[PDB]
């Protein structure tokens, strides 16, 4: 009963996880990046995306947080908050 | 019901629809590529109409969307097995003891753990050093006769840590 | 698609379909901000109590301790005498006993009359 | 120290005032408070609720008490001795209610029915009666050891 | 000889020294789990022992000692005995229960509260020892309740999670069920018996016996999770692992069929009883048969499992056969040990997950437990032909060759059939799927104790099953002559519903999304049983505990009549009587009327 | 929307905060914390011992104790006591 | 007795005349001598009593509650400091004085000969602890549940002793042994009745019988825990006691006029297990507990069976032992969070990880667990219940399912899950209360191990 997690780890599995997706680009991607500003994309597509990280990390987040990330960094910070992993 | 406002949104609540629906295909639709074809159905289902600028049809639409969901919905959905609901639940809430106690050990046990024990003393002394000036003054001068909203804003004027923190950062690790 | 759902005392009615949530009107709206108003101030001054390091003792709930006084030594009044109230307690109160009174007279009548005749298995009846 | 007014004695007569105090003792919308009515089974002036109250509100709300589903302010229903989660959970059903318990009696009254129409018409290989051999095996049944056999021997087939 | 006895005593007096071992330690212990595994093993080399000479000769004994309440003309000492099925069971339970103690040692590893746990487990060992054992009944009520009160606790371990201790305490409602099935029991025996002690229940035959038997039949339905009284089985399975595997496999529910073996010359009479019986048993095995489809949890479908399992002993009780109940409680308590020991291996490698969803493929990733799984799954209705095979085909021929009701044989067959289809699906779900699973896989044997506690139970399943059942004095009639279709049509029907359960599967690969009929929807909510009753009658009885009794009957109502009326009629009276002011003209117009009526009313100068 | 930016600034105090005690929870400074066979069968022989010297002595001077289901004598075999055979089972014919 | 008499006047004004802060330890340890002292009677043998100049026998109807009592005596006294441990030195040994003194009365009223005598030390037994409670009862109503304590017991209790009067001259003398041997059965008039309703309706308002048993709950949520104590403890076991010892004569009309209160305490027995499941009040559920528990005990007293009696006696011991250590418990929670309430006391497994053995080993005793004394005594109810009229086994199980159902949630309702995070004033539990626990379970399971000490007279 112990996997470790760290902050660098599990923020290059969020963004590899976000590289896989289709309809975005690599080309500008990075961490300080907004789905719904500046890449574009929709909502609905936005919500595919917090889908794929409960469906992959196993724990569900609540439906009030299902509006209001909007980029990689914030989600992040809010996995590591609820998994509780720092030193 | 929520802690920002009332109202969720037309919005909201036909994202929210849409989450619950796509997690009740998850747990009806095992062997996930079969699970794949269906979403991008629904997904399809969703983009029918992208274009709807009334209102009206949207809602009635959404009332009908709620109809042919609950009549095919699943008895058990996978539900994660952490969440509310699932199968953990505070599972291992067998030792998420309370962090007001470890203040009331014999001190030979608190000569057992000196430095951990001078560090809390130095946090307590923090959090009765930064509480009279600057929570009294924010919970004075930033709230309206009525408060009239849940989530509470930092210290961002001059100093020190935001109000109304204790019990909220000095919470069990959710592993112990 | 379906008869839509009717609720019991039961089956919950779930705040998906009601249908009457989406006949919204201004007042209901109000309604809804002043309930939010009204859970925001009391949970402010329930972490204003809650937040401090010389608290010791409980948090001195008042709605917990309206709720026993209103519920233990606050029934007796109000209180009156209907219809209903005593056709009820005298319907719970005496009722079963006099029902069960009937059946242990037929079963004691039974029993004497039966060990009167002598037609029992008591060849050997010892714990008496 | 308390007050002794903070407790609740008496009905809602008379309209403007009663509801007036309630909805100020109570922290309650003020024309959505309704008694229950006066209907002398005690009850005070205590208010009426939507009764599910548990397996609602979900707990992704993050209130104060993690189990009670309360956050301190609120009318404090007045079956919260019983509507808790963890004695009756009251979740909207799958399906319906009378379709429920319908299709329940109806299995459990067939299997019943077709018990009994197994009972009337038993099964049996093609088997005849065992052959024992003290007459119908004697002396070890109820008793008499030399008192009163029943005489019949079975004859060869 | 007094070798035989004084044997059997020490396998009962072993399991005493750890548990005051550390009520009186006062210095810490860690090594306790190998500690308890010492003592257990050595329980189970010294209990081999009695059984050999058991078998060597015969030699059937009781012992009794330090009696206490010798009252009226009965008496009752610490009395408990040993013949063939207290002789035949014991090891079986040590063995298991031993393996149960190491896979408790790896899973439950992690929580720094293990020596607490041990202490309940082996509390509970020593509890249902002592029912297994005693023949004076007192002694069995006392085992009956003991397990009861161990099975509360040992499923409310975990604090917190109020589902859990919800199933803790309907757990020990069915109990109390069990117990006024059972005292009623208790109290006809008495009465009509001098006593309650099995051999002088067996030394008479009191041939009117419908009253015990019903009370009997209410107790067994009660312990032993059947129909009406079964949905505590899965909230049962909703504690820990090897919580479930003790508590479920080979003890606590296995007790309740038990008792009903052990009064064998009681209903060698009673064809009634074995009517009532057999379509018990028949409604429990179809009940939980047809309840094991769409059950995504993987410990709820082992409990509908064992609860046709033991649907199957009530119908061999059903026939006048309790020896081959006997023989499936040894071969099914050794089965579904191993088979919940390799389910809790899955769990824990992923990380509790614990359902059939996001666990698809698991086939050539560590394959130990999947070869325990499949040993596990094709030991279910005995694949042609294994230690399972033996038990459950000679109780459905038993069934077939005698005078049963016509529904109960078509039943258990249909049942046999659904066993085989779920566990075709609990294989085809749990292996052999395309791997859905998450990522960060930690899937991990590098560990000696869960191989050495699957290797040995697999090694029990394979051999230990035909070697109880080998060298038994057959105390029943071999029948041995059957009919075209009614010998080898167990194996055809398990077969035909392998092949039904394929076509299941090879339908489920296409991509359709067919509605939801009804049927999957009455298989899903338990049959609605759980449901509909756990929803109705805790309003019921409640909602008249608020109406009638807390609020009007005993509290106001009383309060109105005899407080309130005297309180009322003394006040009416004193403020009459006192409420009199000051004319004395008024006074003595009183003294007036009293002298007029002292004269002429009442006569007093006469 | 997405947060108000208040918000996101609280959000990262109470983030520095909770990384600094959790930093703190975290205790190793390498002295923690600071104190201030032959078994086996004896601990299996010693209730044999005692419960064998207890079910000779106290078990047997109480006269209808501890009693068994006799041995099951043969028609072809003897008594280890007194000494003579059972005569046999008869004739067999179509054996 | 004579020697267990004289030492108690012996005790008393030692307290008055003991100096500051040295009270304590002279109480205790001389109650403890009389605890030893208390175990030396135990002597009863075979075909009599063992009787002494006129006033004084014991049998094993008198024997264990005898020795319950005075076992008692120091459970009450450590329970009742911490709670008046701010009040005066003089209103201090005033407290203990009074018990001193109901502890005198107690002694004298089991081990009585005369009716008569019993009558006179019954009302004693019902005197000081009116001023107990309703002084130190700590809520607003302590003055209504004295009240209500003193005119039940007294306007009940009452035209008993007239009944008294006219079997001492119309029989003689009152000794129990002259009663055996005097008696004569007075068949069915009607003022043969009506002496049998005075004097059992007497005794059926101090068990209390389901009609009047309004009586009890106030007077134990409005009392302190050495007066709660012996409030159910001592006086339903005495008036149980009385019950058991007039019952002797007047054998024949008891089969007519006890089809009322067989079935009165039968169904009260259900409504009242059924009431304390779902009470707030956490104290109050182990009262209505103690209602329940006497009902049965009255279904046994008039059912006339040597097993009912055997039974009852356990049943009175058992639930004496076990509801005085479920209200110390209570008055530990309630010395925790100052509540009383159930709800509001959350938590109690990470906190105190072993005062929880304790509760979850009384709601154990309170269950019926099978080494249990209340199991033994149950049974025999229930054994002689059935043998009684063959039908009514099915309330007595059902009592038995409600019984393990409210003691248990009990349980894991306020002490099995979360605690509220803002209750953040329990002190881990102290040495004291650890003691009373282990002074409480361990004669339990002593007891337990070889009780043919405490079966009745028909043993
Ligand atoms: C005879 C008189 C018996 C009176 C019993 C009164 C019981 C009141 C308390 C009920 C209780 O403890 O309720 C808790 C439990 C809730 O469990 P449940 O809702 O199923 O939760 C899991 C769902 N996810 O609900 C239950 O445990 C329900 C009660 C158990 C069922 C009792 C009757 C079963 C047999 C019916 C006749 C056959």
């Amino acid at each position: 009963d112990a996997p470790p997690l760290t902050l660098e780890g599990i923020k290059d599995r969020v963004l590899y996880v976000l590289k896989l997706y289709d309809k975005i680009d690599p080309e500008k991607l990075s961490v300080n990046s907004h789905f719904m500003k500046d890449l574009g994309l929709d909502s609905l597509d936005q919500v595919e995306i917090i889908m794929a990280m409960e469906d992959e990390f196993g724990f569900e987040i609540p439906d009030i947080d299902a509006e209001k990330l909007m980029c990689p960094q914030e989600i992040v910070d809010y996995i590591a908050d609820k998994k509780d992993v720092y030193e | 019901f929520l802690p920002s406002a009332a109202y969720l949104t037309h919005q909201q609540k036909v994202l929210q629809l849409y989450k619950r629906a796509l997690r009740h295909l998850e747990s009806r639709c095992v062997h996930r590529d079969k699970y794949r074809y269906f979403a991008c159905l629904l997904r399809a289902r969703f983009d029918e109409h992208k274009n709807e600028k009334d209102m009206v049809k949207a809602t009635q639409l959404l009332r009908e969307a709620e109809k042919e969901f609950w009549h095919g919905q699943h008895p058990q959905p996978y539900i994660f097995p952490e969440s509310p609901g699932g199968t953990s639940y505070e599972r291992y809430e067998c030792y998420k003891v309370p962090e007001w106690c470890l203040d009331d050990w014999h001190p030979s046990e608190k000569a057992m753990y000196p430095d951990y024990f001078a560090k809390r003393e130095q946090w307590k002394k923090l959090r009765r050093e930064s509480w009279e000036r600057e929570v009294k003054q924010l919970q004075e001068e930033t709230p309206v006769g009525g408060p009239r909203t849940e989530a509470l804003p930092p210290a961002r004027k001059q100093g020190d840590l935001p109000p109304l923190w204790w019990h909220i950062v000095t919470r069990p690790r959710e592993r112990p | 698609s379906f008869p839509k759902y009717e609720p019991s005392r039961l089956a919950s009615l779930p705040t998906t379909l009601d249908p009457a949530e989406y006949d919204i009107s201004s007042e209901t709206r109000k309604a809804q901000a002043e309930r939010l108003a009204i859970r925001s101030r009391l949970k402010r001054e329930y972490q204003l109590q809650y937040n401090d390091p010389s608290r010791r003792g409980v948090v001195e709930d008042p709605a917990l301790i309206r709720w026993t006084c209103a519920r233990s030594a606050n029934v007796y009044p109000n209180f009156r005498p209907n219809t209903k109230t005593s056709l009820l307690g005298a319907l719970f109160g005496i009722g079963p006993l006099i029902f069960w009174y009937y059946v242990f007279k037929t079963d004691r009548d039974r029993k004497e009359k039966l060990i009167q005749e002598g037609k029992l298995d008591r060849t050997f009846n010892i714990s008496y | 120290s308390h007050i002794t007014k903070d407790m609740l004695p008496g009905p809602y007569p008379k309209t403007p005032e009663e509801r007036a105090a309630a909805a100020k003792k109570y922290n309650m919308r003020v024309e959505d408070y309704e008694p229950y009515p006066d209907d002398g089974m005690g009850y005070g002036d205590y208010p009426k609720l939507p009764d599910r109250s548990q397996q609602e509100r979900d707990p992704w709300y993050d209130w104060d008490h993690p189990d009670l589903r309360l956050n301190w302010g609120e009318p404090m229903h007045w079956d919260l001795d019983m509507y808790i989660r963890n004695r009756v959970d009251t979740s909207p059903t799958p399906v319906n209610w009378n379709l429920m318990c319908k299709h329940l009696f109806g299995f459990v009254a067939f299997m019943l029915f077709m018990f009994w129409v197994g009972e009337t018409y038993p099964t049996y290989q093609p088997v005849g009666p065992k052959q024992y051999p003290y007459n119908n095996l004697y002396l070890e049944r109820g008793g008499d050891p030399n008192k009163e056999p029943e005489p019949v021997v079975h004859y060869e087939i | 000889m007094n070798l035989f006895s004084s044997l059997t005593l020490v396998t009962l007096i072993l399991l005493t020294m750890p548990i005051a071992a550390i009520n009186f330690n006062t210095h810490k212990f860690t090594n306790y789990p190998l500690y308890v595994k010492t003592t257990i093993s050595c329980a189970f080399i010294t209990s081999m022992i009695p059984t050999m000479m058991f078998i060597h000769t015969g030699q059937e004994m009781i012992i009794s000692n330090w009696h206490w309440l010798t009252i009226q003309t009965l008496k009752l000492s610490l009395s408990f005995k040993m013949d063939f099925f207290s002789m035949m069971f014991v090891p079986v339970a040590l063995f298991v229960t031993w393996s149960i103690m190491e896979f408790s040692m790896w899973y439950m590893h992690s929580d720094p509260n293990i020596n607490q746990f041990f202490k309940y487990l082996l509390l509970f060992l020593i509890t249902m020892l002592i029912l297994v054992t005693a023949n004076n009944l007192f002694q069995l009520f006392i085992g009956w309740e003991g397990v009861g009160i161990m099975s509360f606790l040992l499923i409310g371990w975990w604090y917190g999670r109020t589902d859990a201790n919800t199933a803790a305490l309907q757990a020990i409602l069915y109990n109390r069920i069990g117990d006024i099935g059972f005292i009623l029991a208790m109290a006809w025996f008495l009465i009509n018996l001098n006593t309650w002690d099995l051999q002088q229940i067996f030394m008479l035959n009191p041939n009117d016996s419908n009253l015990p038997l019903m009370g009997l039949i209410l107790a067994a339905t009660g312990k032993s999770a059947q129909f009406g009284l079964h949905p505590w089985l899965p909230s049962a399975m909703e504690g820990p692992t090897p919580v479930s595997a003790l508590l479920h496999s080979s003890t606590m529910v296995v007790a309740g069929i038990f008792l009903l073996i052990r009064f064998y010359p009681l209903t060698e009479n009673n064809k009634f009883g074995q009517s009532i019986m057999l379509c018990l048993g028949a409604m429990t095995t179809l009940f939980t048969a047809m309840c094991a489809l769409t059950q995504n949890d993987i410990k709820k479908i082992i409990a509908f499992s064992t609860s046709s399992q033991l649907g199957l002993m009530m119908v061999t009780i059903g026939i006048n056969q309790p020896h081959l109940a006997f023989l499936h409680i040894c071969t099914h308590a050794f089965f579904k040990a191993m088979l919940f020991m390799c389910s809790g291996s899955i769990i824990h490698s992923l990380n509790d997950e614990q359902d059939i969803r996001k666990m698809g493929g698991l086939f050539k990733a560590m394959p130990f437990t999947t070869t325990a799984l499949i040993i596990g799954s094709l030991a279910l209705t005995g694949m042609p032909f294994l230690t399972g095979f033996y038990s459950k085909d000679l109780i459905i021929e038993s069934a077939n060759t005698s005078y049963t009701n016509a529904w109960a044989l078509l039943m258990t067959l249909v049942a046999t059939s659904f066993t085989a289809i779920y566990s075709t699906r609990i294989i085809f779900f749990a292996l052999l799927g395309q791997p859905r699973f998450p990522t960060l896989i930690n899937i991990n044997e590098n560990n000696p104790f869960l191989i050495n506690s699957i290797k040995r139970l697999l090694i029990g399943s394979l051999f230990a099953g035909f070697i109880i059942s080998n060298n038994i004095p057959p105390m029943t009639i071999p029948q041995m002559t059957m009919p075209h279709y009614l010998k080898m049509t167990a194996l055809t029907v398990t077969i035909l519903g392998f092949i039904l359960a394929l076509e299941i599967s090879n339908t489920t690969h296409y991509l359709k999304f067919n509605y939801p009929s009804n049927t999957f929807k009455f298989s899903n909510l338990l049959g609605y049983y759980p449901t509909i009753m756990h929803r109705l009658t805790p309003y019921m009885n409640l909602t008249m505990s608020q109406k009638s009794a807390s609020s009007l009957l005993d509290l106001i109502w009383l309060e109105t009549i005899l407080p309130k009326t005297i309180s009322l009629a003394q006040m009416k009276m004193s403020t009459t009587i006192t409420s009199q002011k000051g004319l004395i003209k008024l006074y003595f117009l009183s003294f007036l009327i009293t002298i007029l009526i002292s004269t002429t009313l009442l006569n007093f100068h006469e | 929307s997405g947060y108000t930016p208040d918000e996101k600034l609280r959000l990262q105090q109470l983030r520095e905060l909770r990384r600094r005690w959790l930093k703190d929870q975290e205790l190793s400074p390498r002295e923690p914390v600071l104190p201030p066979s032959i078994f086996a069968f004896t601990h299996v022989l010693i209730p044999v011992w005692i419960i064998h010297y207890y079910l000779k002595y106290h078990v047997t001077t109480k006269p209808y104790t501890i009693v068994e289901k006799k041995p099951r004598i043969f028609p072809g075999d003897t008594i280890l006591e007194t000494g003579e055979v059972i005569p046999p089972m008869k004739e067999f014919p179509d054996q | 007795m004579l020697k267990y008499i004289i030492p108690t006047m012996m005790l008393m004004p030692l307290t008055w005349l003991s100096k500051n802060s040295m009270i304590w330890i002279n109480t205790t340890l001389h109650s403890l001598l009389i605890s030893l002292t208390s175990l030396l009677l135990l002597n009863q043998f075979g075909d009599n009593s063992l009787n002494f100049s006129l006033t004084f026998f014991s049998d094993s109807l008198s024997t264990p509650l005898l020795i319950l009592t005075m076992w008692l005596l120091p459970l009450m006294l450590m329970a009742s400091q911490h709670h008046l441990s701010k009040e005066n030195l003089a209103r201090k040994k005033l407290f203990i004085s009074m018990l001193i003194l109901l502890q005198l009365f107690l002694i004298m009223t089991f081990t009585a000969t005369e009716l008569i005598f019993f009558y006179i030390m019954f009302e004693a037994t019902l005197v000081p602890t009116l001023i107990i409670i309703t002084r130190w009862g700590n809520q607003t109503e302590r003055l209504n549940a004295g009240l209500y304590f003193l005119f039940y017991t007294l306007a009940g209790s009452l035209p008993l002793l007239v009944a008294l009067i006219y079997i001492q001259n119309t029989m003689g003398s009152l000794n129990f042994l002259i009663l055996q041997y005097w008696v004569q059965p007075m068949p069915n008039s009607w003022s043969n009745t009506f002496m049998w309703l005075a004097c059992m309706m007497a005794f059926m308002v101090k068990m209390p019988l389901y009609g009047l048993h309004l009586w009890l709950p106030k007077a134990h949520v409005e009392a302190p825990i050495a007066g709660s104590m012996v409030l159910a403890a001592i006086l339903l076991k005495l008036g149980g006691y009385g019950m058991m010892r007039i019952t002797l004569l007047l054998n024949p009309i008891t089969d007519f006029m006890a089809y009322p209160f067989i079935m009165l305490s039968l169904w009260g027995m259900i409504m009242t297990s059924s009431i304390c499941l779902r009470q707030t009040d956490l104290k109050s559920l182990i009262a209505y507990s103690s209602v329940s528990h006497m009902a049965l005990v009255i279904v046994a007293i008039l059912i006339q069976t040597p097993w009912s009696y055997m039974g009852a006696t356990a049943l009175m011991i058992a639930h004496g032992l076990t509801s005085s250590m479920l209200f110390c418990l209570a008055n530990s929670n309630y010395e925790r969070v100052h509540s009383r309430t159930m709800i509001l006391a959350r938590g109690l497994q990470t906190l105190l990880p072993l005062m929880a053995a304790w509760w979850l080993l009384a709601s154990l005793t309170n269950l019926a667990l099978p080494p249990s004394i209340n199991l033994i005594g149950e049974l025999f109810v229930v054994m002689s219940t059935f043998s009684w009229s063959n039908i009514t086994i099915i309330l007595m199980g059902l009592n038995m399912v409600i019984t393990a159902l409210y003691s248990l949630y009990m349980l894991i309702t306020t002490q099995r899950g979360k605690h509220t995070h803002h209750i953040n004033n329990i002190l881990p539990s102290f040495t004291r209360e650890n003691a009373l626990m282990s002074l409480h379970m361990l004669p339990l399971l002593l007891l337990s191990l070889n009780p043919k000490i405490i079966l009745g007279p028909l043993y």
